[PDB]
């Protein structure tokens, strides 16, 4: 018998709690107010 | 437990036909039964990763 | 208890460490070898009855328990006395280590069986366990027909010549005139032959095989002229020959055929029987023969070795069938928690009540001196074997019993460590 | 019945044996040890378990015995072919059958061959393979090169030229190269002093095969234990280097140093250069031998032979006779035997040579157990084809190994 | 990753080696031998596991064998382990390559197995010719060798004050001597030797021999002391083997055992050369004398560190082996030769030699002198090279060593199934 | 980028190569050939900037040769291929150049290529003139050529202790004898040649002859064996080739085969020269004596890393061939002088092949020494130079003639479509 089980033997390495998958997460770009907005300069010489 | 020492063991039990605690008590004397049903308990069993 | 209980135990000690070897760096985590669980289960013959989780910490103690016997004698008493060493009686014994650890292990009748089986197996072990001597030095019982073993260690003194390895001054002596034949041993090889300042005639001559010898048997020899006994050179002798040398042989009492000598065949005869008949060729002035092959202890003949019936004269010189080379480990524990010391007191001790016992009226003999210490039993053994005062009968079985106890501890003490 | 029929068995007894004596005290009361149990179960695969073994030894000496029975495996074709033979005796229709696993048995053996620790001293099976199939032996096995001698153009034999190398020289001789158990030696014995400068050695046939690990390159002046005269093993602290170079190695192994050297005969030939001269000089090479990838063949196939009459071991049989002869001593069936054998050889010598007939001048100097000799007799008559001559040695090797093996358990009652 | 990691990984090859060989010829039809099983589940274990079904373990072996040959070769992937830190820690490396994720791995059970080892040193027949790992432990992590396990006290030889060699005092111990000279020690493969040599004779007395540092460490069961003239066959000029049937009894004493311990004798011996210095009492004079001992040689319980740690190293340059590496690279080259690849290893090695050479000295420069005259094989020799370098610190280059035995042991371990083609 | 991707591509032009010679007229109108339809799908794969149907396939393989010229000359660019790595190892350099952008990448179908690349090492007749790619790889990688290639033995010759060179022992070889000189070993193109020269008859029996390290490689087949007295057509004195119906048999035999082998006889042999000797058997004695192996020379299997590595060289200076690139290259050159930059470029080699040897040496510098006594491409002698230096060790030599070799190579291929304008 000791070598019926030593053949079937494996293991699985299992985290204790599941992971918390989060789905629905909605994380979109949003404009700040009016704003001085500065025009970088053309590669100059 | 195993001896003195406690352990958390897989439950052959609930494994249908891969139940190796059931398929030791097909073993021809008590003791050689036991002795393997025991040693199931030590290799077949829940330890840290 | 009986002393078949402490071999059986001591087997399975030696068993223990067996597979102890077996399973170095051969214990993986994601795999369990049939070798581990059988470790594992012998584990649990010396525990007190039944898994372990520390193999450490019971043969530890274990040790310890013996180390703590075999020292007192009033405990290990019984184990001293003439009886013992014969009888199979259950002895009347209240003792802890002997109740909790010696007790019969081996399965009957098939352990039996087996090891007679091993006696006519192919390859048996090269260096067999204790527990082979054991019963050879105790029963009498029978050594496998295929191991090997180093002749010098088979020598024994006698009649002819004293030593064997003494004999090597001497034969690096230039000789006087023609001298008589010497039978010397090595480790690989047996060597035989007569040594002259003059020439010895072309002829027939007849050697007697000395009553050590006359138990080998060598397959895969080689046997040739040479002049060399341990690297040591030796004088009155010649090896030289022409290509033209008329062939020399020889012939076995066990074998009708003639033996080449000086040829690259690989030869195969017992010295068993009686002389051997040296056929010299060419005459020379001084010759030796070797014979270097693989040498093993002719079937049934192992008694003389092990019982010491191969010794028949006083004083004789011996080997410790290797108990030697046990020791080791033990003694670099002994050494280790500073009981060298007081383990050899103890020892001598035994040793002496041990003696004591075999000897009517109950006192140790007069002239009695060791000249080495507890585990250098060659030399004890020659000391015992050399006391005119007992007779020979009661002098081996004192060194066959001392050497018992002498292995038993080899095998025991190993896992000492007091602290 | 088929030779891999016999061979597939023969490794079953073997395993018996290997098996037996690893239970040998190691047999305890409430434990079932794993190698008992395989025991077991191959006690079983064959046929108390003394009494059947020995019931099979009985009735194979009764086979081997009658040259009626056994007869095709003495046929020239027995040993040339797998081909599956027409036969009908009890003793083959109950023990001989395959046992081995095909393919995997046949894989796990060439896994072998690159292991690291094989075995020290490996069992018959592996030779009979080597000399009747001609397989692989594994790289690492190491052997004694005395044994891997025969005879070459230059010496007739390796221990003869003992008593040779014992006698002064007379001049400035022809190089040598012999072989002990655990080392190589080679070199030029002379009288007169010898030049410092460059020495083409040629490496023999039968010594073209090996190759050493973990060994010291020395000058001695020792052979067997024997004192070799016309050779100095002489020098100082001053004397320039003596090196040496085999085609295998780019570089210089130099000699008389501590360092653990590790080279390769298989080059074909060794430059020496000696930095002082010398009034003879013996180098000499003692390590680990092992014999080359796929030159193995040489060695066990007899190719290695050249000249005639030869030099020549047994294959270690010797060694495993050991104990059928001494229980064939028991049973006073030696003398017996001694001779069913002394047939036995002969129909097989017979089989291998058109027209049917024992050829001339056959007379055995020593019994059947002595096969390195009984050997070298074969290998002596030039009145018959050379190739046939070192087929009849294998084949006559297969049989005996295998009495070696099946009669161990012989007791006749 | 850590050198722990590729140990046990290189122990589970060399225990499927074992099983390997003990499965050969033993692999019957109707049965299923623990043995096999065991071989069975290591193939197992050796592989991912999304390697799959292993129908013929040759493929799986020899798969991993190429890939180990393909990183060993290329530094940019097996640089890492070349780094000082890699032999001194159990650091887990940052590294990515899809070999280490496969193949190295913790394989070894713990804590059972560290104390299985232990259990072996007090064993009473330990494995008469060791696997590599436990030499792999001894010369990285320092740990302690069987008690029982013999060797061959050559190897153990180092270069001392007095004599720098024990082969090379050979040819001078055959040399007739002109007056009386120093006394000797040296050592054959199953044998110790030493003694005092003269043209003159030498009277009866007591004379001291001090016992060498790199024998210090020996000791003896089952042996046999004697007097001799030859050594490793070489015979040795200036020294009696003469002796009357009625001379005067001639011992010696060491300092562990108070007893004196006879010569010429048929008494089987036990002492150890640790603790002093050899005090040999002659008894009657002799021209020239050469003791023998010859018997089980053992390391002394515990000390064997001295030996792998390469600390018995005193002098430079020095005589040193090569810890049998040679014995177990054999198949190795085979294979290489067998497939052309002999050439184009030899070279990637100098450079992995060289790039590991590098990282021990600061500043990252190979030392100037080194020069190697042999191939990386040929370890012996390559060592006493290392170890001759007057430029580098006497502790690192001794560091390099080990380091680099290390790595040639792995390869010999790993690269035995090498196939490409 | 990669070594591979060099080689693929160099494999691929040189492909196409092979496929121009095939389709040249045998172009015809109603026909579709397979040869040219292999063309025409090749000329596709040069450039990655579009893959219609080429009309004038002359312009892009131009454009391609310009652009590699342009790139082989600035060492700002082609710097990364002089590294010492590049040579070694597989990891694809970040590095940006128009380039290697456009023309290089893996083409090379995997694995199938190598599966065929090996069936072929064992196929019946392979070219007798192989590509460039075959040597690139043998001499790069380490890769096994046919076993069945033939090749002249001469140009596989390096120089051993014994003789300095090959071509040059000639001369002597002419000169009548002082007195029974030392055995020679000289190979021609279609034959070898060994004995030994006397102006004294030398007597009738055996000889042994040590095969060099250099032809222990070779092996034969469909050979005639004879005694002859020429050397490359030139005549050698000291030697006879007298004889008569008379004469005993005069046999020689190799370690490989058991059987003797006939000299001066019709019929033809075969046998192998890796034996490590060859042992001759006069029958008659020889006024000097010279034997001669003339048939179809093969280099054993897996030896030919010996020759392609640069194993084989022993001694310094030495003899070296140049694996034949000279017959490659003619192309290219005949093409620089037409648009006359034969000037230009061998300023830009000669930079290269500088810049790449500095490299090699750490710490980085040009050798002292280094005269180069011949051009670019007259590679046999730069590599005896390379070769030459005592500074650098042996290895960094040859490793530097190997990576010079692929690099000259590479050019060979890749610049032959060259017009500037």
């Amino acid at each position: 018998f000791s070598e019926l089980r030593n053949f079937f033997t494996g293991d699985v390495v299992i985290r204790d709690d599941p992971f918390d998958v989060w789905d629905g997460v909605k994380a979109t770009y949003i404009p700040i107010g009016v704003h001085g907005v500065r025009l970088d300069p053309n590669g100059d010489q | 437990f195993v001896g003195e020492l406690p352990v958390k063991s897989v439950t052959l039990n609930k494994l249908g036909d891969r139940n190796m605690d059931a398929l030791a008590e097909h073993l021809l004397f008590e003791h050689d039964v036991v002795n393997a049903q025991r040693e199931n308990r030590i290799f077949y069993q829940r330890k840290s990763a | 208890m009986s002393r078949q209980m402490w071999l059986d135990t001591s087997a399975l000690l030696e068993a223990i460490s067996e597979y102890v070897v077996r399973c170095n760096g051969d214990t993986f985590s994601g795999l369990t070898t049939g070798d581990f669980n059988a470790l594992s289960n012998m584990f649990t013959q010396l525990s007190v009855s039944s898994y372990v989780s520390d193999p450490r910490v019971p043969l530890q103690t274990m040790s310890n328990m013996f180390v703590s016997f075999i020292t007192s004698t009033d405990r290990c008493g019984y184990m001293l006395r003439k009886t013992w060493f014969n009888s199979d009686t259950k002895p009347t014994v209240s003792d802890d280590f002997i109740t909790t650890y010696i007790r019969p292990r081996l399965q009957v009748p098939m352990s039996d069986t087996v090891r007679q089986l091993n006696n006519l197996s192919l390859q048996p072990s090269a260096k067999p366990k204790l527990y082979e001597r054991q019963n050879a030095i105790m029963k009498g019982l029978d050594i496998p027909y295929s191991e090997p073993i180093e002749p010098c260690k088979l020598f024994r003194s006698v009649a002819g010549q004293t030593g064997n390895i003494p004999m090597m001054g001497i034969l690096a002596t230039p000789p006087a005139a023609q001298q008589q034949p010497f039978f010397v041993a090595e480790r690989r090889r047996i060597l035989f032959g007569i040594r002259s300042n003059a020439a010895i005639p072309a002829g027939a001559y007849q050697f007697v095989v000395p009553a050590w010898a006359s138990v080998l048997s060598v397959t895969g020899a080689y046997v040739y002229f040479t002049n060399s006994f341990f690297g040591t050179i030796i004088a009155g002798v010649t090896a030289t020959a022409t290509a033209a040398d008329a062939a020399t042989t020889f012939t076995v009492p066990t074998d009708a055929n003639n033996l080449p000598v000086q040829t690259d065949s690989r030869l195969s005869f017992s010295l068993g029987g009686g002389n051997i008949n040296l056929e010299l060729g060419v005459a020379k002035t001084g010759f030796c023969v070797a014979i270097e092959g693989e040498f093993t202890i002719l079937a049934n003949r192992s008694q003389a070795y092990y019982t010491l019936n191969s010794i028949t004269q006083t004083p004789t010189s011996i080997d410790d069938f290797d108990v030697s080379d046990f020791l080791t480990t033990f003694l670099s524990q002994l050494r280790a928690c500073g009981q060298y010391e007081i383990f050899s007191d103890a020892m001598d001790q035994l040793t002496n009540s041990l003696i004591t016992n075999y000897m009517d009226p109950p006192a140790i003999p007069a002239g009695l001196a060791f000249t080495s210490p507890w585990f250098r039993f060659s030399e004890r053994a020659r000391t015992i074997l050399a006391l005119q005062n007992v007779d020979l009968n009661i002098r081996k079985l004192i060194v066959r019993h001392l050497w018992v106890i002498t292995s038993l501890i080899a095998v025991f003490g190993r896992y000492y460590r007091p602290n």
